[PDB]
């Protein structure tokens, strides 16, 4: 689900640039398609990095355990 | 003293062409104006954002400008042509 997430967005960011200057929403209607594989891409990379992130901290504060163990 | 000149053209093949520049005077719409096609835009005439100029229509401010404003309209036969200096 989270490719739709990212697909959906896409096109809405990409209608809405064509918005801002006045010209009519599906302007290049070659480009929505660009907008939503970016957008897919993203929000799937952005799912992967945030788990990757959250091991890392985990890994950080176990080690923080160990820092403050000796102190006790 | 009416000799015509044999390269004269009788079917330009495109038509009147729209916007119709008159030396270093290129007329301009709005990206979100509506001009028809069959209008003739010719010198000086500004068409700003929103307007409309519907079929039929001419414009040719060549001796002064001509601007249609924010979202007026300007229907079908309609002449506008700026006077003298």
């Amino acid at each position: 689900s989270a490719t739709t997430i990212g697909a959906l967005l896409g096109l809405g960011t990409q209608m809405y640039s064509n918005a801002l200057r006045k010209l009519p929403y599906m302007r290049h209607p070659w480009e929505h398609v660009v907008g939503m594989g970016l957008g897919a891409v993203f929000v799937n990379q952005l799912l992967k990095w945030e788990a990757q992130v959250e091991q890392d901290l985990d890994k950080m504060l176990e080690k923080a355990k160990a820092a403050n163990e000796r102190r006790y | 003293s009416i000799t015509p000149s044999p390269d004269r053209v009788k079917w330009d093949y495109r038509g009147q062409r729209k916007i119709i520049p008159l030396g270093q005077w290129l007329p301009k719409v709005a990206v979100d104006a509506y001009v028809a096609p069959n209008v003739v835009l010719a010198g000086q005439v500004t068409v700003w954002d929103g307007a409309s100029v519907w079929p039929g229509c001419v414009l040719r401010g060549d001796l002064n400008k001509i601007s249609i404003g924010f979202c007026s309209n300007v229907q079908e036969r309609s002449v506008l042509h700026a006077a003298w200096t």
